[PDB]
């Protein structure tokens, strides 16, 4: 998997159609997915685990 | 009743924020990137890389 | 143009005033002391036999944080700079520790003074653990009961605090400027009165307070920085300051050489 | 074991050992065996008598 | 050169809710019906009530990337103490000879009230305001 | 478990002052005075020394396995 | 007037009452009295009231589609719950 | 914080902030102040990140074009003329800057706007600083006295209502009994008291108060949070009523029988800063447990309803003739949305 | 030996269950036993206690902080928090890391987590004395 | 596993150059310099040293993401000079300042000895 | 060893994971050179109204300065003003605010920072269903539905005679 590769990304539950979206991959070290802050609100997610 | 196959086209893990990412970008660990794979067909343009 | 005034000077810490320099230069110098001053620290631990109640990685990590005398650490070379296989006498210091408790009573305390410098790049003055005095036992390493023994061989190498904090030669660097907030670099939170609700800086007497009728000086820039440097005993404070200046100079010289060679 | 049907489950649990306070909390726990005859919210409310 | 020039007396100085910005109101001494409501910086140009200010409005400082001006070069700003640059965002041609000019210097607002003869040349896009004393 | 070698926040060597701290507490000196006599100015070192629990003294009670 | 209980025809037949504007919140008897189109209008009104009580906004087209689905067959349809291979799979 | 009227940036910080914009064109704007020292306002460096050709007008509270309170918003050619930028502009509401850029430029420019604004604002906040402390929840002596006076007056009014009810001198609301009318009047009085105390606490707050900054920005918190932290927690609320008499005609054994005083049935005069008395603590715990249970059942009910709704309208699709038909081919709407 | 049972049998402390609490009058604190005849904004506001001219108390609480459980006794200043936060902290407390026992070396459990350098909290409560928290933090 | 080695934060691989230079054609006489295995310690010093020069019209630096030990700097001078020569001038000036500072500190310490 | 993604929590339900780790020189520092072990977001405070977190921080700072452990027992006579007076008697700001310097540049921060010790504990914990199908149906990407229904299932190619319809086909692709 490489940079700029479109990948589908989802949070459960997927109540609405933009709870699952296509993003562009950026490969970076360490063991957490990284997201922009502004897309956390449509995902209805926080970084508490 | 069915068993026997090797599918590794999905992943799930914890997330964190990153202000230095675009709205459509997602950070991916190197281990997760190596675990997943994309099948690309060899052409004349992409043969070298 | 730059001027240095030393306020207090002793073996482990130095408090001074730095004037006629830019703020970024002082901040970079402080960062250079904090991170990029090479010292000597234990980096490889070979445990021959351990019977204590502490884990092997526990005692190894505790051994890693022991300060070592790094006065002549400049003459040594990095591990990747040495063509010898693994490690040799010119790029590492070999120390050994052997402790045991005898008898059915009492508890034996293993300190850092038990560490003995088996070998090193002679006749350089490095490798010895730092002792406050001649009679001081030093850092408490472990505790042993009856029939409990510890036999460890350690290798000490040269590094910088960027790689791991155990090579950091400084503990805390106090750094401040503009005690009276003449430049208005900060806005003071208050409930009734800002002046009464905020303690005076310890250097408030070194600069005259502003007069009530004074107007703001928009062309003024920070010029005097009061800083106190404390060391862990691996290097004296004057040595730390000089080596930080030398490290920054070497970095700038390397950049200059790269620019010249780029043509 | 012959009467596993209608046998109350969860009475015995593996003792928690994550930390001392967790063990102490586990040793002082009470469980209410709902039997579909409750009114949902009513058994889950914090009553005044619990003072 | 200079599109407008006048001398104003400050009626009131309003510090308002800000510590660095004051909104002042001024009346031209040479002629009434010309009012100036301008937001200025306290630290850069402190002002007081009942002060005389020489106000000039121009379109260029000559006698697109910005640069720090060299000491060798000179401009109109050498003759004044407080120079600001901004964008004209409203030109209200109201009833009869009531004309309003609304200019925003980076969020600091200026409203000029006057007749057509004084404000005819001010129909520009960007303006420099120069205040002396 | 045992006294840490260095302060977590700043990095001052505090592992050599545990015995001195206990001995100072033996003479009935207050904890603040004992910390002051050890030249622990910043409160990071003060919380490093003050809040430590010497659990190893329990671990040494059990008979060794060899 | 707001009256507890539902009897639409008798209320509309009462003199002094505007029989052309009487409304009810029970759309079943609205269908039994007024008709299917009035039922669609009343059910849309009810769903809009429920949605907009708290102040939220939903586009009209979604609710229009929902009410049209619910009233497409000429009667109310509640939102509530062959192949040999599937027959043998069961 | 950056788009405030009295925010000025030095030249070097302006260059650093401008370089942080991926879409910057390399032309430094002229500073708002030229003499005696160049100075840029925060509005200029925010307008740097806004693409050109964007216009937006918003009027807040009937503000004039002169904008004495710096409210409203005016953006001309991708430049902010006046108005503090807050949730009313860069939020998710309709008609905002994001919506305008979406409708005007397109998805790519709208996506890049997020990154530009975030980078600029994050650098400025990194080199400016922001925090919150305990002192932000403390009111002065005068406001505390005012809050205490309001609470005491409300308690006296509640006592008067109790006295009127106990002598059959309370007006009966139509279609509802005397006891619930009395309870409703008491609840209304207590709610008005809490609102008044919180309002006084809100008008106390200085502009340097970090909680007030958060509330004004809209990022986190609201007026009720300030009211509960500084002035009064308020009446604890159970199943649409006050605290019921769990014991024999008394909420707790520490109260005498038939006690309708506000403290007896779950009114928390103290704020979170002051601390809660044990009875208030227990009542607050009861209210919190009820809220947790209600949320836990409501989420399940909504999930079931949503799943059933999706199952109902799964096979509805707009065809090429403009009609809206199901899988069977039956027409649901002759035109999608009637338009 | 004079202990808790000696206190109980001497008639100064007695046990009451939930059903007996219906018929007794309880005071929060000993200070509530004696009615006073101040005006400080820092302290909290106690109940007025003006429904009755005089109160005939039959029992007094030993300490209100004893109404909490073991998990809630770890929270410093629980009276200054919202109740859902207290519930969340109580739930998350069991997932913490610490020294569960001093004989962890000799035991063989499926999973065990041991912190290197536990420290007693700087802000403690009285109940922490009886939970051995300052000895096994 | 996913965390890179710590020594790579300062030890530069031989294949990757220490310093990379590209031009910027949007405005005249402007260059972009990529520094590897460096951070704010050198970056801020060089930037604010260059910002005081009369012939320097624009100087800035940034670190795109903290997990990568590299930064970038944009430098544009006037037509009379070139950005490179200004860069060596700044480096030499800082070297001289540090040398003077070290000499003065040594003298003061010897006096206080 | 703690790293990115590991969870920690205070004693008031303020759980959070590590986003990034900064070295000693990159952290903000007070006038005494003290750098924080943790930096937490202020926005977590006003929404949850955890005033006890701030009070515990203030009390811990006072206790560490004076050399004792504070008493945070609920339903006591302790007030915030008393702790503030105790802190102010020790030469610090009464509300716990401190003047902090930026790590990168050394310039003073405009806003003072709440700063002090606090008790933190490390936490232990280190499918394509129907709703995803509905979401992708709403997006209208039928190809992805086909791929999920085949690749994430037991799909396999089978050659069948068009006349007999039995399993009697031999195929040579080359
Ligand atoms: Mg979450
Ligand atoms: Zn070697
Ligand atoms: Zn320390
Ligand atoms: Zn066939």
């Amino acid at each position: 998997l490489m940079d700029d590769d479109p990948v589908l990304f989802n949070r459960q539950p997927s109540l609405h159609k933009m709870s699952m979206m296509a993003h562009r991959v950026k490969v970076m070290p360490y063991s957490t997915f990284r997201l922009n802050l502004s897309v956390t609100s449509p995902y209805n997610a926080d970084f508490d685990g | 009743n069915l068993m026997g196959k090797r599918v590794d086209f999905s992943a799930r893990t914890v997330i964190s924020g990153d202000p230095n990412l675009e709205l459509d970008q997602v950070g991916v660990p190197i281990s997760i990137a190596k675990t997943l794979s994309y099948p690309e067909t060899v052409t004349q343009y992409n043969i070298h890389r | 143009e730059p001027k240095v005034n030393i306020i207090n000077a002793q073996d482990d810490e130095v408090e001074l005033m730095l004037s006629d320099v830019n703020l970024s230069l002082a901040n970079s110098l402080r960062r250079t002391m904090l991170a990029e001053v090479p010292t000597l620290a234990i980096d490889l631990v070979e445990i021959k036999m351990n019977t204590s109640v502490l884990a092997d990685e526990f005692i190894s990590h505790r051994l890693g944080l022991i300060p070592l005398v790094s006065e002549d650490v400049e003459e040594m070379k990095y591990s990747r700079d040495c063509t010898c296989e693994d490690y040799c006498d010119e790029c590492s210091v070999v120390l050994e520790l052997s402790a045991r408790h005898e008898g059915e009573e009492g508890t034996t305390d293993v300190y850092s003074s038990s560490l003995i410098k088996v070998s090193g790049p002679g006749n350089l003055n490095v490798g010895e653990p730092v002792r406050r005095d001649d009679y001081d036992q030093g850092i408490l390493l472990c505790k042993l009961r009856n029939h409990q023994e510890l036999n460890i061989r350690c290798i000490a190498k040269k590094g910088i605090a960027k790689e791991h904090a155990k090579w950091s030669p400084c503990s805390a660097i106090a750094f401040e400027y503009d005690p009276h907030n003449k430049l208005k670099h900060t806005d003071f939170w208050f409930e009734v009165d800002a002046k009464k609700e905020w303690p005076d800086s310890k250097y408030a007497t070194w600069e005259e307070p502003p007069k009530p009728g004074e107007v703001f000086d928009y062309k003024a820039k920070p010029n005097r920085f009061y800083m106190t440097v404390e060391t862990t005993g691996s290097l004296k404070a004057n040595q730390v300051f000089s080596r930080g200046i030398k490290t920054l100079q070497e970095k700038l010289a390397n950049v200059l050489f790269e620019l010249e060679n780029s043509r | 074991q012959k009467k596993a049907m209608s046998s109350r489950a969860g009475v015995s649990q593996v003792l928690n050992r994550y930390t001392y306070s967790s063990t102490l909390s586990h040793l002082r726990r009470t469980n209410t065996p709902i039997g579909r005859d409750g009114k949902l919210a009513k058994p889950r409310q914090l009553h005044n008598t619990h003072w | 050169s200079a599109l407008f020039d006048d001398i104003f007396t400050v009626q009131t100085v309003d510090n308002g809710r800000y510590n660095k910005v004051s909104r002042i109101i001024g009346i031209s001494t040479t002629n009434s019906a010309i009012k100036l409501t301008l937001d200025i910086n306290n630290e850069m140009f402190p002002v007081s009530q009942d002060d005389s200010l020489t106000v000039t409005l121009a379109n260029s400082l000559s006698l697109k990337s910005w640069r720090p001006p060299k000491p060798t070069d000179k401009s109109l700003a050498d003759d004044y103490d407080y120079v600001m640059f901004g964008t004209v965002y409203k030109f209200e041609e109201g009833d009869e000879d009531k004309i309003k000019v609304y200019v925003s210097f980076g969020g600091l607002l200026m409203c000029l009230e006057g007749g057509y003869k004084s404000l005819a040349s001010l129909k520009q896009d960007n303006l420099y305001i120069l205040i002396r004393r | 478990m045992i006294i840490p070698v260095r302060c977590f926040s700043c990095g001052k060597v505090v592992g050599d002052k545990w015995d001195a701290y206990l001995r100072l507490l033996e003479e009935g000196k207050q904890e603040g005075d004992a910390l002051d006599e050890l030249k622990l100015k910043r409160y990071c070192c003060r919380r490093m020394v003050l809040t430590h629990v010497d659990l190893i003294e329990k671990f040494l009670r059990y008979n060794p396995l060899e | 007037l707001e009256t507890d209980g539902i009897n639409l025809a008798e209320v509309m037949a009462v003199p002094g009452v505007d029989s052309s504007r009487t409304y009810s919140n029970s759309f079943v008897e609205i269908l039994s009295v007024l008709g299917i189109e009035a039922t669609r209008s009343s059910l849309y009104k009810e769903i809009l009231n429920v949605i907009a009580f708290d102040g939220s906004y939903v586009n009209y087209r979604h609710m229009a589609l929902l009410v049209d689905v619910m009233t497409s067959r000429g009667y109310l349809m509640a939102i509530t719950r062959t192949g040999a291979l599937m027959r043998c799979s069961f | 914080k950056m788009t405030l009227r009295d925010t000025f940036i030095e030249y070097e910080q302006v260059m650093n902030m401008l370089f942080w914009v991926p879409s910057w064109d390399g032309v430094v704007p002229q500073p708002a102040i030229l003499k005696p020292k160049p100075l840029w306002t925060g509005k200029q460096l925010l307008s740097i990140a806004i693409p050109s050709g964007i216009h937006l007008q918003r009027t807040d509270g009937g503000n004039s074009l002169l904008s004495p309170k710096d409210n409203g918003m005016l953006i001309v050619d991708g430049k902010v003329m006046f108005g503090v930028v807050d949730k009313k502009t860069v939020g998710s509401g309709g008609g905002g800057l994001i919506h305008t850029v979406m409708r005007e430029k397109g998805p790519k420019i709208c996506a890049e706007l997020f990154g530009n604004i975030q980078k600029v604002v994050n650098y400025w906040l990194l080199h400016n600083g922001f925090s919150i402390g305990i002192g932000d929840a403390i009111a002065d002596a005068s406001t505390m006295k005012e809050i205490t006076h309001a609470i005491s007056s409300a308690k006296e009014q509640v006592q008067e209502i109790i006295y009127k009810a106990q002598h059959n001198e309370l007006e009966l609301k139509p279609g509802m009994t005397l006891r619930e009318s009395f309870e409703g009047e008491v609840s209304r009085t207590l709610n008005d008291a809490r609102d008044s105390a919180g309002r006084s606490a809100e008008m106390n707050l200085k502009d340097l108060n970090n909680v007030k900054q958060m509330v004004s920005a809209g990022s986190k918190g609201s007026f009720i949070n300030i009211a509960q932290m500084s002035a009064c927690v308020g009446q604890q609320m159970v199943e649409g009523k006050r605290i019921a008499f769990g014991f024999a005609d008394r909420s707790l054994p520490h109260f005498t029988k038939d006690d309708f005083s506000p403290e007896s049935k779950g009114f928390v005069e103290n704020s979170y800063l002051r601390g809660l008395t044990p009875q208030e603590f227990f009542f607050h715990a009861m209210a919190g447990r009820e809220g947790l249970i209600d949320t836990a059942v409501k989420t399940a009910e909504t999930g079931y309803i949503q799943r059933r709704l999706v199952k109902a309208l799964e096979d509805i699709m707009v065809h090429y003739d403009g009609t809206t038909r199901n899988s069977l081919g039956d027409i649901i709407q002759f035109l999608y949305g009637e338009d | 030996v004079y202990g808790w049972s000696s206190l109980v049998t001497s008639g100064v402390i007695e046990y009451v269950d939930g059903e007996e609490e219906e018929t007794i009058m309880i005071a929060m604190t000993p200070e509530d036993l004696q009615t006073r005849s101040l005006n400080d904004t820092a302290k909290r506001i106690k109940p007025e206690m003006s429904t009755s001219s005089h109160h005939t108390f039959t029992h007094c609480e030993i300490h209100p902080s004893m109404i909490l459980g073991v998990a809630a006794s770890i929270i410093p200043f629980p009276d200054h928090n919202q109740s859902p936060r207290n519930t969340y902290q109580s739930a998350m407390g069991k997932q913490a890391m610490g020294v569960f026992l001093t004989n962890y070396n000799v035991r063989m459990d499926t999973m065990a987590n041991i912190l290197y350098y536990p420290q007693k909290p700087l802000a403690k409560t009285q109940a922490m004395e009886y939970l051995k928290f300052r000895e096994l933090p | 596993m996913n965390a890179p080695d710590r020594f790579e934060l300062f030890i530069l691989p031989d294949d990757v150059p220490k310093l990379k230079i590209t031009p910027d054609s949007r405005v005249p006489n402007c260059i972009i310099i990529k520094f590897e295995r460096e951070d704010h310690t050198l970056a801020n010093l060089l930037r604010e040293e260059l910002a005081l020069y009369p012939d320097v019209t624009f100087v800035a630096y940034k670190v795109e993401h903290p997990l990568f030990a590299n930064f970038v700097m944009r430098l544009q001078t006037e037509e009379g000079t070139r950005p490179k020569q200004a860069l060596e001038r700044a480096c030499a000036s800082i070297i001289n300042k540090l040398k003077t500072l070290d000499h003065k500190f040594n003298e003061e310490w010897n006096i206080k000895n | 060893v703690p790293q990115i993604g590991d969870k920690f929590a205070s004693r008031h339900g303020q759980k959070g994971t590590i986003g990034v780790t900064y070295r000693h020189e990159d952290m903000p520092f007070s006038a005494e050179g003290i750098v924080p072990d943790l930096i937490i977001n202020p926005h977590a405070i006003p929404s949850r109204m955890t005033v006890a977190h701030l009070i515990e921080c203030l009390l811990s700072k006072v206790g560490s300065i004076r050399g004792y452990e504070g008493d945070a027992t609920p339903f006591t006579d302790l007030t915030v003003d008393a702790v503030s007076n105790l802190l102010r008697d020790n030469g610090y700001q009464s509300r716990g605010f401190e003047v902090m310097y930026n790590g990168h540049t050394g310039k003073k921060l405009m806003a003072q920072v709440f700063f002090g010790p606090t008790y933190y504990q490390r936490l232990r914990h280190m499918r394509f269903g129907e709703m995803e199908r509905d979401c992708m149906i709403a997006h209208g990407a039928a190809g992805f539905l086909k791929e999920r229904l085949m690749e994430a299932s037991d799909a396999f190619r089978v050659h069948v005679c068009g006349i007999c319809g039995l399993m009697s086909v031999i195929a040579n692709l080359k």
